[PDB]
């Protein structure tokens, strides 16, 4: 682990506004962005694209031949951002849990030099508490300036 | 969709993480 784990507190309505700002301020080579349902993966990818950014998405409601080709394109550096649900790429230096995961196991799969930013809503609080204790480690409120040494290669 | 920065700091304090974790533990 060379991952630095932050959270931002948001409501659902602030999520896109929040991400767009992370898209501007972080120095991203590639990002992976996790949501909690295939519907939301699609909506967000569209949102990201309308805001002016490059964007692939994968989820479970796709043919495997199709999911695997997109994932391979992404691995090969043929897009900047990938929105996905749950399943490293060296160029990925930032991971965003647009939707906070529900189990420590699932978090570990998403987080396993990089940054992992969590979007925490009032409704994510028992999961945050439970996931922290279960892994030992704390997820610190997102600072005003993050040290490029922590996630930029 | 504001062409302006999201206020992380302001929204961080809407939520007292220590207070909340203390309460749930009781």
């Amino acid at each position: 682990k060379g991952v630095t784990q932050y959270y931002a507190y948001v409501t659902e309505r602030q999520k896109v506004h929040c991400l767009n700002t992370l898209f501007s301020r972080l120095q991203i080579n590639q990002s992976i962005i996790f949501c909690n349902s295939s519907q939301r993966v699609e909506l967000l990818a569209k949102k990201i694209s309308q805001l002016g950014y490059s964007c692939f998405y994968i989820h479970a409601k796709m043919r495997q031949e199709h999911r695997n080709r997109v994932f391979h394109d992404f691995r090969n550096g043929l897009c900047r951002n990938l929105v996905c649900t749950d399943l490293d790429i060296q160029a990925v230096n930032v991971v965003i849990n647009f939707d906070f995961p529900k189990l420590a196991e699932t978090y570990l799969h998403r987080i396993g030099l990089g940054l992992a930013i969590n979007l925490i809503t009032y409704d994510d609080r028992f999961n945050l508490k439970s996931i922290e204790e279960q892994l030992g480690t704390e997820i610190k409120p997102i600072p005003s300036n993050i040290d490029k040494s922590l996630y930029v290669a | 969709i504001p062409d302006t920065d999201f206020d992380f700091e302001g929204n961080l304090a809407l939520f007292d993480k220590a207070a909340v974790f203390e309460e749930i533990d009781t």
